[PDB]
C-alpha cells in the first residue's frame, strides 16, 4: 500500500518502473533476432479497424543510415526518443565526421532514460530496440524504461514475448546466416498470430551490411508468405 | 579565385579554381572550393572557407533530419528561408559568407546563389570571383539554356581558362560536376597547367 | 493501493484521468467524413441550435488553409485554443518552408504539443480530440485524427462520437470505388451515414466539400435539399 | 590597450610518407633577438598515430592541446576505441567556428597514421578550415619552403622533373636541407630542431642543433 | 541660471535668477527653479533643468515617506546623503546643480551639490554660470551671525552683481526666506536688467493677407 | 472519493468539466442582466444589488462597465474578481487601438479575454473566474454584436443570455417574444421592463436598486446611454399602464 | 468540492468562499470604528481602548493619514493595518508624483485600493481581516467609502464596523436618511456609536478624525474630550 | 537608386517594378520580380538591404495571412500600415536596425484603393504621388508639370510612358525590363513587359 | 539634423477667451518636398490640441503613446484630462527614455476641462516643461521673431487679430527661406465653438 512511486518502497524496490514492464505488454509483440549477416525483426501492426492505414503507425524506425530501431509500449513517447536520436547521431556524424555507434546510442538515451523532472513528470513506459550495423557488423540491443542494456542475440517483447521468448532460444541459430533466418521468422510469427497472414497485419525489418537499406521494400512480406 | 555556376538544359554546370592563397605567395593549390553537401546535391565555396562549411553542414543537418522522418521532396524555399535568417544574425560580426546553392529540383533545373549580407536570388547564370568578370564576357556572350553538356564542359572551363591564364588569385585544378535527376555526377578534376595547350589551340 | 491517478502510472500500466477524458469525446459533439480521390466531404451537426441565437457564435469548424482544414469535437473551449496554437504553426510552416503544409509536420507539433499539455503538473491535458480533414498537394487526399495522448492516425473515413464502430462497419461498403466517383453520391451518401447519427433533422446538419485544391463551402439549405431528394429517389426506387 | 595575440616564433614542416608521417618543428621560442628558451618542441603527440605541432600564440597552443587531452578520454572511455583521424580535424573546426568571434591564435599541421595506416596533412587556420594534402609547411618560415620545396617534393619551377616518391631517409634530408636555408635568413628557425616521424611501429623523434642567433 | 545660498544667524536665505537662456537668447523668461523638499528644506535648481526637477522630486519622495511615516521633521543630511548616492551611482551621467539648505532641530545647515555628488559643509555657497560674482559678494561681505534684513540684501545683492558679470543670468531674482518660525518664498522681487525698447510700434491688420478654407466644430 | 480531492488543474473523472459545474452556480448567485435584439441600436439592463437608499450613487455605472467608447459591458459576478477582467480587456482592447490605430472588432476581441479566463481555469491550480460579463458593441462588418464570458473558455456569446438561474423564466419570455425586423428600441425596453417586473423576484421595476444602460449606433460618435433611473421611473408608470390596460379586457 | 483550490482566492460549495470567510468572521471581531460623510467634510470616529492602564495611547495610533488631505481609520484586526499603511503610503505617493497633482479621490480609490485588491483577493498564504473606512476631499465634494478583505468597495454616508455592524447599520438606516445637517449627522452617528460601547467614555477610550475640504487633520484626546461626548 | 511608381487612380493604384537586379556592371539577373503579394487588396513593395526587405517581406506577408483567416477578412489599409510601423518602429531603435526605402499600395472595399508612406525612419505619410531613388528630380520635373488626379488607368500608363522614355539621359544606367501591375476591385492583375534597346 | 530633417515650426499663441495654435503644412526630407497633407498637430480629448515639431515618428509614436495612456485614464473615469494632467504625462513620457530620449518640440495648447480658461505650455524634447503664460516665439530671421511678436501680440487679442498675427509672423519667418513654405494650418479653439484656418503660402 501507499506506493511512493519513485521514493522507495518499504522493502523496497521502484514500483512504476516494474508497472512501465507491464506498459510494454499492452504494446505489439516484436520478436527481434541477430545473425552473422544481419538482423531481422518483425511486428504486428494489429489493425482494428479497415479505416486504418497500415504504414500509418510502424513500430520499426530508422535511427541512422547505418542504425534501425523497433520501438515498443507507447508510440508519441517513442517517436519523441527516436526523433532525439537522430538528432544526436547527427551531431555525432559532425564533430567525429563518422556515424554514431549504435553502442553510444544506448547510454545517450540512457542517461534521460529516468530524469524525474519534466519528462521520463511522468515517466515513459517506451522500451526501445536498438538494430543496426556498427563497426562490429549487426547489432540488436534492447533497453527499457530503467535504462537496462543487455546485449541479446534475440529479444521480444509486447503482449506474447513471454510464450514468444520461450520457443525462441530454442530454435534460434547463432552461426547460420540469414538464409535460415527468413524461415526462422515465420515460425514464431505464425505462432503467437491468431489470424491469417498479410502484409497488411505485420511487418518485417531485415537490415544486413551488404544489403541496405533495407531496412525492408514493398511486396516483400507476401512473397515469404506463399514461400511456406 | 574564380567561381561560376549556371544552370541548362541537364542540370547546373558547377566549375571553380582550386588555388586558395595569400597574396603572390603560393601556398596550396588543392584546396577544393567545391563542396559536395549530399549525393543530389552540390555545395560551393567563396569568401570564408570554413563559414560556407559549417552552414553547409548545419543546412545539411536540417536537411537529412528531416530526410529519415520523411524522405519527402524538400523546396529550396526551405533552404533559402532557414539559412538566409541564420546568417543575417550574423550579419555585420565578421562572416562572410558566398557559396551558391546549387542542386537539382524535381520539376527542372535551378540555380540559386546566397550572401551573407542576406542577397538571395535564383537566375540562369551566378559568377564570383576575381577573374569573373572576364567570365562573363566569354560566357554569356555564347551562353545559352539549350547547350548540350559536352558543351557545357568546354565553355565553363573556357571561362576558367580565360580568368586563370593570368590573374593572381586564380588557377589549380578545375572541379567540375555535372548535375543530373539522380544528382551530380562526377566528370574530371583538370590543372590548369593542362588548360594552358588544351584551349589555346 | 489505487491512487487514482495524477500523472504518473497506474499499477495497471495504463491510466485514469486519460481514459476519463475519452467519455468527454463521446459525449461531445458527433462529426463524420468522408474521402476521395480528389474531392473530400465531412460532416458535424450535433449542434443543438434553436435559431433564437447567433448562428456564427456556435461555428466551429474552421480551415487554417484551403488545403488544410480543421475539424475538431467535444468542448470548444479547449478547441479554440488549438485552432490558435495550430494557426501560429501553420503559418510558421507557412513563413519556414514556404512549400504547402504538410499533414505530417503540422500534426506532430499539435501531438507533441499535446502530449506535454497533459505532462505537467502543470499543464492541464487536453479531454477533447480532432480530426484533420484536407488534401495532399497535387489532389491527393490526406485526414487524420488526434488523441488525448499526444498521436495522429490516418483513416479512410471520419467516423467519431456515439457509434463509432456501426458507423465503421457502414464505411466498410464505403470502400469502393464508386465513392466517391461523383460529388451527387458523395454528399448523399454521407447524409446516408449520417441519418444512423443523433437526430439527423436536416437542420442542424453542416457539411462542407472541399473538391481537389479548392476551398471548400458550407453547403446552404438548398443544394443539400437537392442532394436528399436524390437519397430519397435513390431509396424509393431501390425497391 | 592589451593585446591578446603575439607571434611567439617558430616554424613547423610537417610532411607525411605514404605509409609513414614526419612532423619537424624547431625547438627555439622567442621574440626578437632574446630567446626565451632553447628547448620548446612545438610538436605535441595526442595519441600514438596521431602528433600535431602548434605554433603561434603559446597561451592558445597549451590550451588547445590540452584541451583535445581532455577530449581524447572524453571519446575514448565512451566509445572505447580511439578518435579517428577525422574526428580531430572536424571537432578542431567546430570549436575554432564557435570562437570565430575571438578565436584562438595558432597554426597547426595534424600529420600521422590515419584508420587505414598511412600519412595525412591538414592545414589548420585561425578559422577552422582544413583539407587533406600530402604535404604543408607553416610558420613563419614558410616563405622560403614552400617554393623550395615544391621544388625538390612537388617537382615545380622545372623542366622534366619526374615525381619520385620520397623513401622514409629521403625526406629526412630534405626537411634538413629546406631548414639550414630556412635558418639563414629567418631569426625565429634555429637552436635544437625537433624531428618527429610517425611510423606504424612507434613514434621516433630526432633533435638537431641550429644556430643560436 | 544662477543658484546662490547663504547662512544667517535666524535661518538661510536661499536665492535665484528666473531667466533660463538656450544658446543666445533667452528661452524662459520667467522661471522658478526652486524646488520643494521637505517643508524645512527646499533646493535651488540649475544645469540641466529635466534631469534636476526629476531628482528633486525623486529625493523628495524618499523623504515624504520617511518624514510622513516618521513623525518629526526631516534633516538635510538625509537629503544630502540620498543625493550623493544617487549621482555617485550614475557616475555624473546626471548633471545636477543644486543648492541644498534648510533649518532643522539642529539648526541650519548648507550643501553646495555638484553633478558627482560631492557636497560640503558651508555658510555660503553659489552655483551656475554666474557663481563668479555671486561668490564674491559672499566671500568679503558675508560673515557668521547676519542680520535678518542684512542676509536679505546681502543675497539680491550677490544675484544682482551676479547676473551683471554673467550673460545667462538675468530677469527676475528670487528670495525664499527659510528659517524654524517664519518661512516664506518672494518671488518676484526686483528685475536688474531688461531688454532694449522698440524704436516704434508696428500694427498688423486685415487686407495684406487673405485666407484660404475654415472649419468650424461645435463644443457643448 | 475520486472528485472529491480538490484539483482545479485536471479535469474531473466521466468527461464532464470539473470546476465548471460548479463555476456555473457562482454564476446562478445573485446575478442579473437581460440582452434582447434591437435595430439601430441596444440595450442592457442592471440591478443593485444593495437597495439601500443610504448609498452614495457615486459609482455611477456599476454593473454596467464601459471598456471602449464604442463598446461597453455588464458585469454578472463577484465584483472584487471582475475588477481585474475590466482594465484586463480595457487594456488588451488600447493595446490594440495604439497597434492598428482602428477600433478591436468584438469578434476577437471577447476570445481574447476568454482564452485569458481560460488560462486560470487550465493550469496552475488558480481559481477560475465565477464572474460572467456581457458584451455589446458594433463593427465594420457584422454591425451589431452580442457576447456573454463564460469560465470554461467557450463563450456564452449569443444574440440572448440569461443572467442569472433566476431569469431562466425570461427566456422562455423570451424565445416567444423572439422577433427580427421591428425596433422601435422601446417595444424591447417596454418588454425589458415586463421581464423585471414578472420574471425577476423583485417587482415593481425598483428604480433605485436597477439600472438599465443603452447604446444606440451613431457615426462616427456611438453615443452611449447611461440613462439611469431618470425616465425608468416613467417606464414603470408606462408598464403599469399596460397592466391597467390589460385588465380592463376582462 | 472544494473546487476552486486556492490562488488567488479559496473554495465554497454553496456561496461565497470558505476559509478566508472564516477570516470574514475575524473582521467583525476587530476593532469598530464609525465613519461619517457630513456635508462639506468627512468625519471618522473610532475605538481604541488598551488592556491594562499601565499603556499610553500617545505611543501606538490607530489614525495613519496618508496624504495631507486623505486620512483613514481601520475597521478589523492588527498589522495587517500597518501593513496596507506603508504600501498605500508607497501607493499613494506614487500616483501622487505621477501627474504631480492629486488628482480627486475617486481616482485615489480605484488606484489604492486596486492592489489592495489583489492583496487581499490573492493568496497571501494566511488571509487578512483588515477592512477600512476611505475618505478624502475631490472638487469640493468629499466621498467617504468602505473596503473589506473581500474587495467590494463601498459608498455610506453614515458607517460603522466592527462592534455595533448589525445594530448600528441598521441604526443609520432609520434615524438617518438621505443627506442631512452635518453635525446633527455626528451626533445620531456617535449616539449609535455609544450604543454597544462601554460605560466608562475618556478621551483615551476614542477617538474620532475628521476630513475638511482644506485636507484633514487628525485630532487628539485632548482635544476629542474638550469638543462634547456627545461631540457635535 | 530605384524606385516604382506611384501614381494613384481613383479606382486604381498604378505599380511598375524594375526587374534588373544587377549590380557592378554585368547583369546577372534579368527577371528577378521585386513585387510580392500579400493579398489580392494590399500589395507589398520594399526596397533596400535585401535581408532587410526579404525578412519585411516573409513578416507582414504571413502575419496578414494569418489574421486572415483569423477573423474572415483582411486588415483595412489604415491598420495595416501602422502594423508594418510597429516593426519600422523597433527597427528605428534596436540592436540590428533595418533599412527600407519603398512604400505599400493597397486596396479598400468601403475607401477604394489608398497609398502609404514607408520608411526606414517609420514616419508614414499619405500622398498620391512620390518620388524616391537619384530619378527623384526627373520624376517631379514630368509629374508636376502634368497631372490628372481622376486620370484613367490606361492614360496613367500612357503618361507612364513619359517617365519611362525620360529615365535614361544623363544616367549611365540600363534598366531594360520593367514589370507593370494593376490593383482593381478583383485584386493583382499582370501587365505586359517593357524592354529598353541597348543599340 | 534630426530636428530639421523632417522640418516644421509649431507656434501656440493664446488669445483672450481663446487659445489657437499653428504649425506648417511642409512635410519633407531636408531640401525635398513629400506631401502638405501630413498631420502635426491632433486632436487630444475635447476642445485641447498638442504641437508637435520634429522626426515624423517621433511626431507618431508619441502621439499614439500619449493617446494610449490617455484613453486608459478616461475610460477609468469619463471626464477629460487638465492641460496641468497632459504637461505632467508628456514630460513623465519623454523622461523614460534618458540617453534615448526621442527628438520633437512637443507644445500643448488647450483649454481647461472644467471652465473656458485656456492655457499652454511647451515641454522640452528630454522632457523639461516651459511655462509661458501665452504667447510662444520661433521662426528664421531674428528682427522678425522677437521684433515684430512684442507689438503684435497682444495681452488680450481676438480671434480676428490673433489669426493675422501667426500670419504674418508665419509668412516672414516661412518663406523668407527657400525650402521652407507650402502652407500653414492655424487651430484656433475656444469653449463656443472649434475653428480650424489655413495660411495662403506660396508652393516654391
Amino acid at each position: 500500500y501507499d506506493r511512493g512511486v519513485n521514493t522507495f518502497s518499504p522493502e523496497g524496490r521502484l514500483f512504476q518502473v516494474e508497472y512501465a514492464i507491464e506498459a510494454i505488454k499492452l504494446g505489439s509483440t516484436a520478436i527481434g533476432i541477430q545473425t552473422s549477416e544481419g538482423v531481422c525483426l518483425a511486428v504486428e501492426k494489429r489493425i482494428t479497424s479497415p479505416l486504418m492505414e497500415p504504414s500509418s503507425i510502424e513500430k520499426i524506425v530508422e535511427i541512422d543510415a547505418h542504425i534501425g530501431c523497433a520501438m515498443s509500449g507507447l508510440i508519441a513517447d517513442a517517436k519523441t526518443l527516436i526523433d532525439k536520436a537522430r538528432v544526436e547521431t547527427q551531431n555525432h556524424w559532425f564533430t567525429y565526421n563518422e556515424t554514431m555507434t549504435v553502442e553510444s546510442v544506448t547510454q545517450a538515451v540512457s542517461n534521460l532514460a529516468l530524469q524525474f523532472g519534466e519528462e521520463d513528470s511522468r515517466p515513459f513506459g517506451v522500451a526501445l530496440l536498438f538494430g543496426g550495423v556498427d563497426e562490429k557488423g549487426p547489432q540488436l540491443f534492447h533497453m527499457d524504461p530503467s535504462g537496462t542494456f543487455v546485449q541479446c542475440d534475440a529479444r521480444a517483447i509486447g503482449s506474447a514475448s513471454e510464450g514468444a521468448q520461450s520457443s525462441l532460444q530454442e530454435v534460434y541459430h547463432k552461426s547460420m546466416t540469414l538464409k535460415e533466418a527468413i524461415k526462422s521468422s515465420l515460425i514464431i510469427l505464425k505462432q503467437v498470430m491468431e489470424e491469417k497472414l498479410n502484409a497488411t497485419n505485420i511487418e518485417l525489418a531485415t537490415v544486413q551490411p551488404g544489403q541496405n537499406f533495407h531496412m525492408f521494400t514493398k511486396e516483400e512480406l507476401e512473397e515469404v508468405i506463399k514461400d511456406i | 579565385t574564380t567561381t561560376l555556376a549556371f544552370k541548362f538544359r541537364h542540370g547546373v554546370i558547377v566549375a571553380a579554381d582550386s588555388r586558395a592563397t595569400a597574396g603572390a605567395y603560393i601556398a596550396s593549390q588543392t584546396v577544393k572550393k567545391v563542396i559536395e553537401i549530399n549525393p543530389y546535391l552540390l555545395g560551393t565555396m567563396a569568401g570564408g572557407a570554413a563559414d560556407c562549411s559549417f552552414w553547409e553542414r548545419l543546412l545539411a543537418r536540417q536537411c537529412r533530419i528531416y530526410e529519415l522522418r520523411n524522405k519527402e521532396r524538400i523546396s529550396v524555399a526551405a533552404a533559402s528561408k532557414l539559412l538566409a535568417n541564420m546568417v543575417y544574425q550574423y550579419k555585420g560580426m565578421g562572416l562572410s559568407m558566398g557559396t551558391m546553392i546549387c542542386g537539382w529540383d524535381k520539376r527542372g533545373p535551378g540555380l540559386y546563389y546566397v550572401d551573407s549580407e542576406g542577397n538571395r536570388i535564383s537566375g540562369a547564370t551566378f559568377s564570383v570571383g576575381s577573374g569573373s568578370v572576364y567570365a562573363y564576357g566569354v560566357m554569356d556572350r555564347g551562353y545559352s539554356y539549350d547547350l548540350e553538356v559536352e558543351q557545357a564542359y568546354d565553355l565553363a572551363r573556357r571561362a576558367i581558362y580565360q580568368a586563370t591564364y593570368r590573374d593572381a588569385y586564380s588557377g589549380g585544378a578545375v572541379n567540375l560536376y555535372h548535375v543530373r535527376e539522380d544528382g551530380w555526377i562526377r566528370v574530371s578534376s583538370d590543372n590548369v597547367a593542362d588548360l594552358h595547350e588544351k584551349y589555346s589551340g | 493501493s489505487y491512487d487514482r491517478a495524477i500523472t504518473v502510472f497506474s499499477p495497471d500500466g495504463h491510466l485514469f484521468q486519460v481514459e476519463y477524458a475519452q467519455e468527454a469525446v463521446k459525449k461531445g459533439s458527433t462529426a463524420v467524413g468522408v474521402r476521395g480521390r480528389d474531392i473530400v466531404v465531412l460532416g458535424v451537426e450535433k449542434k443543438s441550435v434553436a435559431k433564437l441565437q447567433d448562428e456564427r457564435t456556435v461555428r466551429k469548424i474552421c480551415a487554417l488553409d484551403d488545403n488544410v482544414c480543421m475539424a475538431f469535437a467535444g468542448l470548444t473551449a479547449d478547441a479554440r485554443i488549438v485552432i490558435n496554437r495550430a494557426r501560429v504553426e501553420c503559418q510558421s510552416h507557412r513563413l519556414t518552408v514556404e512549400d504547402p503544409v504538410t499533414v505530417e509536420y503540422i500534426t506532430r507539433y499539435i501531438a507533441s504539443l499535446k502530449q506535454r499539455y497533459t505532462q505537467s503538473n502543470g499543464r492541464r491535458p487536453f479531454g477533447i480530440s480532432a480530426l484533420i480533414v484536407g488534401f495532399d498537394f497535387d489532389g491527393t487526399p490526406r485526414l487524420y485524427q488526434t488523441d488525448p495522448s499526444g498521436t495522429y492516425h490516418a483513416w479512410k473515413a471520419n467516423a467519431i462520437g456515439r457509434g463509432a464502430k456501426s458507423v465503421r462497419e457502414f464505411l466498410e461498403k464505403n470502400y469502393t470505388d464508386e465513392a466517391i466517383e461523383t460529388d451527387d453520391l458523395t454528399i448523399k451518401l454521407v447524409i446516408k451515414a449520417l441519418l444512423e447519427v443523433v437526430q439527423s433533422g436536416g437542420k442542424n446538419i453542416e457539411l462542407a466539400v472541399m473538391r481537389r485544391d479548392q476551398s471548400l463551402k458550407i453547403l446552404n439549405p438548398e443544394e443539400i435539399e437537392k442532394y436528399v431528394a436524390e437519397i430519397e429517389k435513390e431509396k424509393e426506387e431501390n425497391e | 590597450r592589451f593585446s591578446p595575440y603575439v607571434f611567439n616564433g617558430g616554424t613547423i614542416l610537417a610532411i607525411a610518407g605514404e605509409d609513414f608521417a614526419i612532423v619537424a618543428s624547431d625547438t627555439r621560442l622567442s621574440e626578437g633577438f632574446s630567446i626565451h628558451t632553447r628547448d620548446s618542441p612545438k610538436c605535441y603527440k595526442l595519441t600514438d598515430k596521431t602528433v600535431i605541432g602548434c605554433s603561434g600564440f603559446h597561451g592558445d597552443c597549451l590550451t588547445l592541446t590540452k584541451i583535445i587531452e581532455a577530449r581524447l578520454k572524453m571519446y575514448k572511455h565512451s566509445n572505447n576505441k580511439a578518435m579517428t583521424t577525422g574526428a580531430i580535424a572536424a571537432m578542431l573546426s567546430t570549436i575554432l567556428y564557435s570562437r570565430r568571434f575571438f578565436p584562438y591564435y595558432v597554426y597547426n599541421i595534424i600529420g600521422g597514421l590515419d584508420e587505414e595506416g598511412k600519412g595525412a596533412v591538414y592545414s589548420f587556420d585561425p578559422v577552422g578550415s582544413y583539407q587533406r594534402d600530402s604535404f604543408k609547411a607553416g610558420g613563419s618560415a614558410s616563405a622560403m619552403l614552400q617554393p623550395l620545396l615544391d621544388n625538390q617534393v612537388g617537382f615545380k619551377n622545372m623542366q622534366n622533373v619526374e615525381h619520385v616518391p620520397l623513401s622514409l631517409d629521403r625526406a629526412m634530408r630534405l626537411v634538413k636541407d629546406v631548414f639550414i636555408s630556412a635558418a639563414e635568413r629567418d631569426v625565429y628557425t634555429g637552436d635544437a630542431l625537433r624531428i618527429c616521424i610517425v611510423t606504424k611501429e612507434g613514434i621516433r623523434e630526432e633533435t638537431v642543433s641550429l644556430r643560436k642567433d | 541660471t544662477t543658484i546662490a545660498g547663504v547662512v544667517y544667524k535666524d535661518g538661510i536665505v536661499l536665492g535665484a535668477d528666473t531667466r533660463a537662456t538656450e544658446g543666445m537668447v533667452v528661452a524662459d523668461k520667467n522661471c522658478s527653479k526652486i524646488h520643494f523638499i521637505s517643508p524645512n528644506i527646499y533646493c535651488c535648481g540649475a544645469g540641466t533643468a529635466a534631469d534636476t526637477d526629476m531628482t528633486t522630486q525623486l529625493i523628495s519622495s524618499n523623504l515624504e515617506l520617511h518624514s510622513l511615516s516618521t513623525g518629526r521633521l526631516p534633516r538635510v543630511v538625509t537629503a544630502n546623503r540620498m543625493l550623493k548616492q544617487m549621482l555617485f551611482r550614475y557616475q555624473g551621467y546626471i548633471g545636477a546643480a543644486l543648492v541644498l539648505g534648510g533649518v532643522d532641530v539642529t539648526g541650519p545647515h548648507l550643501y553646495s551639490i555638484y553633478p558627482h555628488g560631492s557636497t560640503d559643509k558651508l555658510p555660503y555657497v553659489t552655483m551656475g554660470s554666474g557663481s563668479l560674482a555671486a561668490m564674491a559678494v559672499f566671500e568679503d561681505k558675508f560673515r557668521p551671525d547676519m542680520e535678518e534684513e542684512e542676509a536679505k540684501n546681502l543675497v539680491s545683492e550677490a544675484i544682482a552683481a551676479g547676473i551683471f558679470n554673467d550673460l545667462g543670468s538675468g530677469s527676475n531674482i528670487d528670495l525664499c526666506v527659510i528659517s524654524k518660525n517664519k518661512l516664506d518664498f518672494l518671488r518676484p522681487y526686483t528685475v536688474p536688467n531688461k531688454k532694449g525698447t522698440r524704436l516704434g510700434r508696428y500694427r498688423c491688420e486685415k487686407g495684406t493677407t487673405a485666407v484660404l478654407t475654415e472649419k468650424i466644430t461645435p463644443l457643448e | 472519493s475520486r472528485r472529491y480531492d480538490s484539483r482545479t488543474t485536471i479535469f474531473s473523472p466521466e468527461g464532464r468539466l470539473y470546476q465548471v459545474e460548479y463555476a456555473m452556480e457562482a454564476i446562478g448567485h445573485a446575478g442579473t442582466c437581460l440582452g434582447i435584439l434591437a435595430n439601430d441600436g441596444v440595450l442592457l439592463a442592471a440591478e443593485r444589488r444593495n437597495i439601500h437608499k443610504l448609498l452614495d450613487e457615486v459609482f455611477f455605472s456599476e454593473k454596467i462597465y464601459k471598456l471602449n467608447e464604442d463598446m461597453a459591458c455588464s458585469v454578472a459576478g463577484i465584483t472584487s474578481d471582475a475588477n481585474v477582467l475590466t482594465n484586463e480587456l480595457r487594456l488588451i482592447a488600447q493595446r490594440y487601438l495604439l497597434q492598428y490605430q482602428e477600433p478591436i472588432p468584438c469578434e476577437q476581441l471577447v476570445t481574447a479575454l476568454c482564452d485569458i479566463k481560460q488560462a486560470y481555469t487550465q493550469f496552475g491550480g488558480k481559481r477560475p473566474f465565477g464572474v460572467s460579463l456581457l458584451y455589446i458593441g458594433w463593427d465594420k462588418h457584422y454591425g451589431f454584436q452580442l457576447y456573454q464570458s463564460d469560465p470554461s473558455g467557450n463563450y456564452g456569446g449569443w444574440k440572448a443570455t440569461c443572467i442569472g438561474n433566476n431569469s431562466a423564466a425570461a427566456v422562455s419570455m423570451l424565445k416567444q417574444d423572439y422577433k427580427e425586423g421591428e425596433m422601435t428600441l422601446k417595444s424591447a425596453l417596454a418588454l425589458a421592463i415586463k421581464v423585471l417586473n414578472k420574471t425577476m423576484d423583485v417587482s415593481k421595476l425598483s428604480a433605485e436598486k436597477v439600472e438599465i444602460a443603452t447604446l444606440t449606433r451613431e457615426n462616427g460618435k456611438t453615443v452611449i446611454r447611461v440613462l439611469k433611473q431618470k425616465e425608468v421611473e416613467q417606464l414603470i408608470k408606462k408598464h403599469e399602464e399596460e397592466e391597467a390596460k390589460a385588465e380592463r379586457e376582462k | 468540492e472544494r473546487g476552486y483550490s486556492f490562488s488567488l482566492t479559496t473554495f465554497s460549495p454553496s456561496g461565497k468562499l470558505v476559509q478566508i470567510e472564516y477570516a470574514l468572521a475575524a473582521v467583525a471581531g476587530g476593532a469598530p470604528s464609525v465613519g461619517i460623510k457630513a456635508a462639506n467634510g468627512v468625519v471618522l470616529a473610532t475605538e481604541k481602548k488598551q488592556k491594562s492602564i499601565l499603556y499610553d495611547e500617545r505611543s501606538v495610533h490607530k489614525v495613519e493619514p496618508i496624504t495631507k488631505h486623505i486620512g483613514l481609520v481601520y475597521s478589523g484586526m492588527g498589522p495587517d493595518y500597518r501593513v496596507l499603511v506603508h504600501r498605500a503610503r508607497k501607493l499613494a505617493q506614487q500616483y501622487y508624483l505621477v501627474y504631480q497633482e492629486p488628482i480627486p479621490t475617486a481616482q485615489l480609490v480605484q488606484r489604492v485600493a486596486s492592489v489592495m485588491q489583489e492583496y487581499t483577493q490573492s493568496g497571501g498564504v494566511r488571509p487578512f481581516g483588515v477592512s477600512l473606512l476611505i475618505c478624502g476631499w475631490n472638487e469640493g465634494r468629499p466621498y467617504l467609502f468602505q473596503s473589506d478583505p473581500s474587495g467590494a468597495y463601498f459608498a455610506w454616508k453614515a458607517t460603522a464596523m466592527g462592534k455595533n455592524y448589525v445594530n448600528g447599520k441598521t441604526f443609520l438606516e432609520k434615524r438617518y436618511n438621505e443627506d442631512l445637517e452635518l453635525e446633527d449627522a455626528i451626533h445620531t452617528a456617535i449616539l449609535t456609536l455609544k450604543e454597544s460601547f462601554e460605560g466608562q467614555m475618556t478621551e483615551d477610550n476614542i477617538e474620532v478624525g475628521i476630513c475638511n475640504e482644506a485636507g484633514f487633520r487628525r485630532l487628539t484626546p485632548t482635544e476629542v474630550k474638550d469638543y462634547l461626548a456627545a461631540i457635535a | 537608386m530605384e524606385y516604382l511608381i506611384g501614381i494613384q487612380g481613383p479606382d486604381y493604384v498604378l505599380v511598375a517594378s524594375d526587374r534588373v537586379a544587377a549590380s557592378n556592371i554585368v547583369q546577372m539577373k534579368d527577371d528577378h520580380d521585386k513585387m510580392f503579394k500579400m493579398s489580392e487588396k494590399i500589395l507589398l513593395l520594399c526596397v533596400g538591404e535585401a535581408g532587410d526587405t526579404v525578412q519585411f517581406a516573409e513578416y507582414i506577408q504571413k502575419n496578414v495571412q494569418l489574421y486572415k483567416m483569423r477573423n474572415g477578412y483582411e486588415l483595412s489599409p489604415t491598420a495595416a500600415a501602422n502594423f508594418t510601423r510597429r516593426n519600422l518602429a523597433d527597427c528605428l531603435r534596436s540592436r540590428t536596425p533595418y533599412h527600407v526605402n519603398l512604400l505599400l499600395a493597397g486596396y479598400d472595399e468601403h475607401e477604394g484603393p489608398a497609398l502609404y508612406y514607408m520608411d526606414y525612419l517609420a514616419a508614414l505619410a499619405k500622398a498620391p504621388f512620390a518620388a524616391h531613388g537619384y530619378g527623384a528630380f526627373l520624376t517631379l520635373s514630368i509629374l508636376d508639370r502634368y497631372y490628372t488626379p481622376t486620370i484613367s488607368r490606361e492614360r496613367a500608363v500612357e503618361l507612364l510612358r513619359k517617365c519611362l522614355e525620360e529615365l535614361q539621359k544623363r544616367f549611365i544606367l540600363n534598366l531594360p525590363t520593367f514589370s507593370v501591375r494593376i490593383i482593381d476591385k478583383n485584386g493583382i492583375h499582370d501587365l505586359d513587359n517593357i524592354s529598353f534597346p541597348k543599340q | 539634423s534630426i530636428m530639421s530633417y523632417n522640418g516644421g515650426a509649431v507656434m501656440a499663441m493664446k488669445g483672450k477667451n481663446c487659445v489657437a495654435i499653428a504649425a506648417d503644412r511642409r512635410f519633407g526630407i531636408q531640401a525635398q518636398m513629400v506631401t502638405t497633407d501630413f498631420q502635426k498637430i491632433f486632436p487630444m480629448g475635447d476642445r485641447l490640441y498638442i504641437g508637435l515639431a520634429g522626426l515624423a515618428t517621433d511626431v507618431q509614436t508619441v502621439a499614439q503613446r500619449l493617446k494610449f495612456r490617455l484613453n486608459l485614464y478616461e475610460l477609468k473615469e469619463g471626464r477629460q484630462i487638465k492641460p496641468y494632467t497632459l504637461m505632467s504625462m508628456v514630460a513623465n513620457l519623454l523622461y523614460e527614455k534618458r540617453f534615448g530620449p526621442y527628438y520633437t518640440e512637443p507644445v500643448i495648447a488647450g483649454l481647461d476641462p472644467k471652465t473656458f480658461k485656456p492655457f499652454i505650455c511647451s515641454l522640452d524634447l528630454i522632457g523639461c516643461p516651459m511655462v509661458t503664460d501665452d504667447f510662444v516665439v520661433s521662426g528664421t530671421c531674428a528682427e522678425q521673431m522677437y521684433g515684430m511678436c512684442e507689438s503684435l501680440w497682444e495681452p488680450n487679442m481676438d480671434p480676428d487679430h490673433l489669426f493675422e498675427t501667426i500670419s504674418q509672423a508665419m509668412l516672414n519667418a516661412v518663406d523668407r527661406d527657400a525650402v521652407s513654405g507650402m502652407g500653414v494650418i492655424v487651430h484656433i479653439i475656444e469653449k463656443d465653438k472649434i475653428t480650424t484656418r489655413t495660411l495662403k503660402a506660396r508652393m516654391d
